[PDB]
Order: structure tokens, then C-alpha cells, then sequence
């Protein structure tokens, strides 16, 4: 099944080699194309050539790559153009073992399916306490009623604990309940100058101690915290003290944009404009998917199908570039003007 | 449905000769039913071809045989013939293989 | 023209495979080098061998790659070495159709030409309010005269709106005018404890609302704001309130480092030291460009030529590594002593 | 030596091509596997097949890659499985110039060995002042005894300077001594509404000036500061003033994650779970190395061996994916059924 995708990929990547008409192909390539195009035209009944020139020939080939790309993604776009009609049989074409596929294409898919199907530790994108409703002013004292040590958020990745002279206490519970981290990396500091309830400046004397699971940790040094150990703070000083603890970064088993090599750049290439024809196409395609039809998903997908679809599309995009196909699309009206960043901006609804 | 699986020739104990009014204990390589699909190593024309050209086919085949596993040779049809014997048939039949 | 680049690329990448003397290569490579090297020697008249061993042979080959790399980039370095001399004829070599190029090469160029020619949505690198001259203390009350709701900046990606009891108002204008975003991703929180005009601690009560284009939004949740819709805050509470709205990230049609796959890593490679010879070389080469001769551009480039050049150089860099070219360069004076992070630091002006 | 690694890489990447049952081999794949498997089975005496289909054949082949993967990294895992036993001669199978390697393979290794042996400028990951023990409330005034201008840290990438009416001075020394930057990128803003020692709101009048090494710089623009030039701040205003100077980012000759193309994705892939078998295996391998056996190293590596190993393992991981090998390891007890992030989480100690 991945094989089909690998093949589909190879083909497009190969058609992408046709820049001019004068050029001599890499023997290996010609081999692939010939076989593919044959067995394709054989079940499709289209007139694709190994060396296109006219335009209609180029379109024909692009349509082929399209058919394959869609078939490989398991996508039925429906009636989106009067010129192109998706031929379903294209799936069976890709199923033909006689059709080869590059080592690159093979490894690419194997990587996709590889990670997609399992999990792994990844540096999360945003601040720890990003999904918080209430935040407090940084450096300002705050002690909740009946408490000797009161911790609170002051930023997306920031917290600060207010300690009464001689006071101590566990803080960890402020972190817990949110996300599902595996390792939170810390670095605590002493708020040397902070505002008092009234507004007057106060000093935090040197001597405060932050310990994890019992062991004493230094300030300004990174700390490997499992999120379960005892996050204990102690104020042996004869004055109020305020300390800021920073979650520099944490790791969870949630998929990031680094699940697959340069996925980001690909996504950009997919979501890029080029022209109305491409745009509307790329859009109409993602309509069948769980992916945003024209704006980069906030959250990185986590299912094979998504990732895959993107990769194929990104490639099909490059194919578009080299082939320069020209055809209609329902609901798309091309503006011949030279094209500017302005005309593009507009196209994005 | 053509398989290979190292098998012993059923040499029984003859305690009551008159009790060999049994099914005369016929043997036959024709299977009552195919083996459990999970215990079968599937082979293709191409797969066998390659392994053989590389001169690894025997080895692999042997290993499978030793492991008491099964191996099916799918893809091709083969004409099938049925012969009956009164005693110890030709080695080229007992130990006959499905390929040259 | 892209073809010419793809070729040069292929050739270099191929020469890079010559790690040792007697090693066996990949079929394609051999035939390619044979074709290239022949046609090259044809117009060059330098004695490049398919299997260099001496040094002079290795230099000659490197020079070849250099000649190509430059020709492909459209660069003319002039008298920069007494040992090397650029053959303008090199371009005619790359223009020869008989010289093929890998599927990889073709796609690599199609990607560059593809994106470089058009635009697309991209997660911007720095905070929204980075290009601001004035900033206000975080959590501190501030009400501009005659206004009931006063929105003000407080960070590179932070704003805080000071509301009077029962006060409401649109806030959008504090964002507009800067850059040209397509979508801004916000997340508002209630500043539960803040500083008053005099310094006393004031509480923000639960009930303050923030609605976009009319619809009411939750606090602590991400918000896709088109920048054009009404950002309205209301304070139905009988007290002074302060809310912080955060631009976690935004997307604009500006080119980022994710325009082309692992562009970053390539750049690092180009800008890396290796040795004085390489250093000054890469330097001297970039002097003919719009790129910083030895320090990573602050801003990611956006023209074919630039990106191209970088890639070609990055490749030529690896080629330099494998070949170990030993030759002089005008103004460069090699220090044979082992080389340390120290000496490297020194080389960068 | 690199050649060896390149070969080992090629071979694994080749085996990766053996996806399903019915498929046609790419020319090269055969020349490679053909020759390789031979030398291997020649000195290994193991029964590896060209085209596996059993499981034992698949395992056999996997073990082969494993042997080569280890050999390339120079890792002697020791007694880790009752089914697998590392064959030492594997190293000899690779040192033979007779096994070919792909262009990609060589270029990848040339890249690794390339940068891994020298240094270069790189955008560092975290805030400049991350390793600080003390921090001050942002926006709050603070004048150290006997000073007219007092600069101090207010965050991980933030500093604020307190100026008396008519005061001026050099600030640079706050930055110096930390790390070893080559270029620090700044941007200063006027703190228009800051807190005083008592808590009262105070305004910073327009006209305050910050100049680097003599030249006067605007507020809210990025500054290329060499870290050595005079960082001078002046307050011609007849009132107290407070300005914030921000390190948007800096560059140094320390290795980052962008040292090698999408290294991140690879590391993710290596540390990813898959299953107990893979997990425990990958773990047991890294226990011979300086790399964390099951958690993405906080700090990006900087030596050939490290980077290399990760790359090899990452590929061997994909191989493991396609081959679906099944065997035991000392201490590994696998549960059958489904996977679930749940069971995976529990796997990491």
C-alpha cells in the first residue's frame, strides 16, 4: 500500500525532470516513465507521451500525476474541472508491481508510515502555561489567604513564588494537570527587586533554596524535571522572598513540525500561491481532507494520510511549476496581469 | 496449492495384522486441508527466481524445511497427475520437487 | 537556465563522491562524470581525470567544480588567485544538453525557481511588536487622558488594555499599520493582580469579555484573527480591569528560512570556516553578491540567485572537504598550526 | 573510514526498498545488495537472502544491517540478545572498496565529517541571559548606590537601564563575560510608564539616546552589535528615564540543531518508540555512546561519532519498520495487542 504511494511519488518526481525539450534524460528515468506511461495510458486510455511539447501533452501528463497523487492519497475530488476528469483506475495502475520506485521514494514513505504509526518525545512549540486564563504581574508580590508560600503564573512560560520570611512549600501542583509532559526543563532565579502589595520596592536576600525530589538545585542552571518529583522551595532568610521559575522547554509525545524532515518547507510550498489555477486546485483538493484548504494548520497533523497527502501535493506542486499546465476550474477566474504580492494576498479569501 | 514440507513416511507398528483391514493405511501427498496460513512462507516466481540466480534458493528452502515450516509456490498453475502405488515408489516421486 | 544549474549541481555532487582512490562508484555517476569531464576538458583544456590521486589532479577537479558553481551562479570573481583562473567557457559546457542531471537536481531547482517566483503564507520568526520604539511596564495601570479603555504595548508580542469599570472599546488599531499580516494568532488573559497609578495592588474581576467581529471569545484559547475584524473588549465589572492580549505568532507573505528545505543548515555550511583558504574563497565569492561575505544574513533572502548561490556554494563546500584542495589565494596567509576554535574566531574580521 | 559509513548507509537504505512481496528491483539496488550480501555472507557465514519473504530471512537481513550499522559507528553492544550476536568481521565487509555507495550517501557523510571537524556562526537557541541567578521586576526602577545609570537584567533576553535626569554611561559590561558571542542583535525601547522605588507611575521623556561605539542608534530597530563596541546611553531629559535593551538573538561558534539538515527529525525518529523490541534495542545501543539512551539530548552534540550514530540509527530505524523483524533481547518483555500512546509513555523509564 505504501508501495503504491512510493511509486506515485517516483513518477511525479520523474516528470519533474522534463525542463526543456533538448535535454537528454538519465537512462534510469526514461525507463521508469516509459513503463509507467504505458501501463497508465493502457488502463486510462489517455495520450501521454514520454517527451511532451505541445501543451495539451503537458496537461495530459500533469493530469496523470494528478490522478496518481490523488489515488495515492485516497482522494476523490469530484467534478472540479471541465478539462480534467479524475480516472479512478489510476489506483490499479500504481498497484502494478512492474512499475518501479526509487530508493529515495521508498525510504521517504517508510519514514512517513514509520513515525506516523508510533509516538516519540518532541520539543513542544509553545510556552508551557499558554492555555491559561489568568496571569499575574511579574515581580509583584502576592500571597493568597492563609498561605506562607504562594506560587502563580506571570507569563506563558513563567511562574513566580511569593515566600514569607522563614516559609517553605511544595509548588509542583501548579504545573500538573496541564498537557502531559515527560520532561520539563527548568531554570529558577531570585527576583532581587520586586513590588510589595503597596508598591514599595523589596529585596530577596541570598540564601533561598529550590530543591527537586529532595536534592538542592542551583539558580540559573537548567534542570531536568520529570514533573512528578517534589518541587520544594525554602526561605531561610529573615525577609520576604520572591523567585521566578522558568519552563525553558518541555517534551511530550505530541507531534511537532519535526516529525518528518523539513515538513515545514513542504507545507509552505503546498500553501504557496503560484497562480489562481494552482491555488484553486490545491484548495479544492484539501477540501476532501481534514487539512485547511488555504492556511497552514496551527497544529501539526498526526495521521499518515495527512502527512502523505502534503508530501504528494508539495511534489505535485513542483510538477505544476515545470509543466506550466493551463486549464479551467469551476469557480476559478484567472487574471492575466503579471501577478504581484497584492493579487496573491487577495486570492486567500 | 502446491507446498513443500519435510515429512516422514508413516512406518506403523503391526500388532494385529488382521486389524489392517483398516484403511490399508494409504499415504498420499494430497492434503486433507491446507496448513495454517500463518505457518506458510509464500513464494513468487520472481522471488524464487532471484534467490536461485543468486544461488541462495536451496539454502533458504532447506532452512524452511528444517524449521518444520511450509512453503507455497503461488502464481503458477502446473498440470497435476494422480498415480497409485503398491509399494515404495520412485525417489523422483517421493522426494520429487516442484521445479528444475 | 535552471537546467544549467541542475547540471553543475549534479557534477559537483558527483565529484563529492570521490572519497578515496580505488573506490567503486554508482553506475550513473561514472557515465555522467565521463560525459561532463570530457565536454569540460573540451572547452577548458585543463586535464581533469575521472580518478584524481596526486593533488594537482584534485585541484584541477575542484577548480572545475568552482568554475561550474560560479558559471551556474552567474558570478565572475576575477583575479583572486595566482593558481586558479576562471574559464568563462564553463557556461557553454553546462549548456551542452548531452550532459544529464539527476532527478534530485531537477527537483531541487524546480523547488527554488518555484517558490522564489511566487509568494505564500509563513510563520514569522520574531514577535509582532518588535519594531516598536516605546514600551510600557507589564501589569501597570495606564489610562490616556479622556479615554475609558487604553490599549498599550508591553513586550515584543504583548499588549495590555486598561479598562475602567463599565468601560468598553475597539482595540484593533494598536496592531494595524505594522507589517502586512494575513492572520494573527492571539490568546488573551486577565491580569489578576496589577499595579495602580500609585502602586497599590488591584484585582481584575471575573466577567470581562473580549469579542472578535461580534462573537465572544474565551480567555486562554488561541484565536485566528484576520486583523480586519473588530477586537472589542468590555468591562461589565464594577472595578478597574486589565487584560493582556498576546500575539503568540503570525503569518505574512514574507520569506522565512523555511521557504526551502533545511536552508538553514546549508547556510551554516556555507558560512562555516573549515580553513583560511576556504574562508577567504567563500568570502571573495560572496563579495560579488548581495549576501554578507562571512556572516549569516539577518534577513532570509528572497531571490532565485541568492538561494541558488548558497546551495551551489554549500555543495562546493562539501566538495572542498572531500578533495582537500591545496592552493594559494591573494591576501590569504595560511597558519599551518592545527587550527582551533580560537583561530577560527579570529578569521571573522 | 567515512567511505565505510557511506557504504553501510547505502546498504541499509537499499534494504529499505524491499517493501512488499510483488515488486521489481531498481537496477542499482541489485548491484549493491548483490555484491554486499555476498561479501557479508562470505565473512559472516550467515544465510542472508537477496529477496527475503520468510521472517527469519527478514531478521537475517535486519541483523546484517544492524551489524553494519554498529560497525560503522564502531559500537560493540555486547551480549544483548539470544537471537542476535554481533559479528565482528562485518567491519571488514565494509572496508572493502568493492561495495559501492550512492552519491547521496557520500554527500551526507561528507557533510557530517565536514562541519563536525570545523566551526561556524550559528543563531543560538535560547535567550542570552538564560544562565542568570538573579532577575529584576521589569519596568521597576532600581538605582544601585553611587550610580547615575544602573543597568540590570529583567529576563532571559532582557535588560533595563535606570537613568537619572541628565545621566549617561557605558552598559556593555552586563553582556560581556557570558558565553562567547560574535554578534548580538539588539533593539532598545523607551519605558514610557515605569514604576518608581515607591510605586508611583513615572514617564520617560522622548530624547533619550543610545549609541553603539559612537554612532547614535534609533529605538525599535535591530542593531548589529559586535559585543566589544561602546554601548552608551544618555539622558538629556530633565526627568528620570528607563530603557529596555533586548537581545532578539545572537550568534556563536557553538553547534546548534541546524548544523546538519533536519537533524531534529532524525533524532526524533531515533528516540521514537515503535515497539519494545525497537525501543530496548535502540536504548541498549546508545548505552555504548555519550548520547542519552532514550531522551533527546538537551544540548545538540558536536562530534562526528555522535551525529553519525544518530543518522545510522535513524536509517536502521526505518529499515526496522519495513522488515518487521521479530526477536528477543535480554530484559525486554513485549505485550501483543494494540499500541496506544499510553503503553508508549510507560516505556520511557
Amino acid at each position: 500500500m505504501d508501495t503504491i504511494a512510493a511509486r506515485a511519488l517516483t513518477v511525479m518526481r520523474a516528470c519533474a525532470t522534463l525542463q526543456e525539450a533538448r535535454i537528454v534524460l538519465e537512462a534510469n528515468v526514461m525507463e521508469i516513465l516509459g513503463i509507467a506511461i504505458n501501463r497508465y495510458n493502457g488502463l486510462t486510455l489517455r495520450g501521454v507521451t514520454m517527451r511532451p511539447t505541445s501543451l495539451a501533452q503537458r496537461n495530459e501528463m500533469f493530469f496523470m500525476c494528478l490522478d496518481m497523487m490523488l489515488s495515492a492519497a485516497g482522494i476523490n475530488v469530484g467534478p472540479i474541472s471541465p478539462d480534467y476528469t479524475q480516472h479512478m483506475a489510476t489506483i490499479g495502475v500504481l498497484a502494478t508491481p512492474e512499475i518501479p520506485f526509487t530508493t529515495e521514494a521508498a525510504n521517504e514513505i517508510a519514514r512517513v508510515t514509520g513515525e506516523t504509526s508510533t509516538w516519540g518525545p518532541a520539543r513542544q512549540p509553545y510556552g508551557f502555561f499558554l492555555e491559561t486564563e489568568e496571569t499575574f504581574q511579574p515581580g509583584r508580590w502576592f500571597m493568597r489567604a492563609a498561605q506562607a508560600a504562594t506560587a502563580v503564573v506571570c507569563g506563558p512560560d513563567m511562574i513566580q513564588v511569593s515566600l514569607n520570611a522563614g516559609a517553605r512549600g511544595d509548588v509542583q501542583q501548579i504545573f500538573q494537570g496541564r498537557n502531559d509532559p515527560m520532561m520539563i526543563y527548568l531554570v529558577w532565579r531570585r527576583i532581587e527587586n520586586f513590588a510589595m502589595a503597596q508598591g514599595n520596592s523589596q529585596q530577596t536576600q541570598a540564601g533561598v533554596t529550590v530543591s527537586v525530589g529532595g536534592v538542592d538545585m542551583r539558580a540559573g542552571r537548567i534542570i531536568a524535571w520529570d514533573g512528578q518529583a517534589a518541587l520544594h522551595v525554602r526561605n531561610p532568610t529573615q525577609q520576604n522572598a520572591m523567585v521566578q521559575i522558568q519552563v525553558v522547554f518541555y517534551i511530550s509525545m505530541d507531534k511537532t513540525l519535526n516529525q518528518y524532515p523539513a515538513l515545514t518547507a513542504e507545507i509552505f510550498n503546498v500553501y504557496s500561491f503560484r497562480d489562481h489555477t494552482w491555488h484553486g486546485l490545491r484548495t479544492a483538493i484539501r477540501n476532501r481532507t481534514t487539512l485547511p484548504n488555504m492556511l497552514p494548520p496551527i497544529f501539526p497533523p498526526n495521521d499518515r494520510d495527512s502527512i502523505l497527502t502534503l508530501l504528494l501535493l508539495s511534489t505535485l506542486a513542483d510538477v505544476y511549476t515545470v509543466l506550466r499546465p493551463e486549464f479551467a476550474m469551476h469557480g476559478v477566474n484567472p487574471m492575466p496581469g503579471p501577478l504581484t504580492a497584492a493579487i496573491a494576498r487577495a486570492a486567500y479569501v | 496449492q502446491v507446498y513443500m514440507h519435510r515429512d516422514m513416511l508413516p512406518e506403523p507398528r503391526l500388532d494385529d495384522i488382521e486389524r489392517f483391514r483398516q484403511e490399508g493405511f494409504y499415504y498420499t501427498n494430497m492434503l486433507e486441508a491446507p496448513p495454517e496460513i500463518d505457518r506458510v512462507v509464500q513464494y513468487t516466481y520472481e522471488i524464487a527466481r532471484l534467490q536461485a540466480n543468486m544461488g541462495q534458493f536451496r539454502a533458504a528452502l532447506r532452512r524452511i524445511m528444517d524449521d518444520d515450516d511450509w512453503v507455497r509456490f503461488g502464481g503458477v498453475l502446473r498440470t497435476v497427475r494422480v498415480k497409485f502405488f503398491d509399494a515404495r515408489p520412485p525417489d523422483d516421486i517421493l522426494q520429487g520437487l516442484p521445479f528444475s
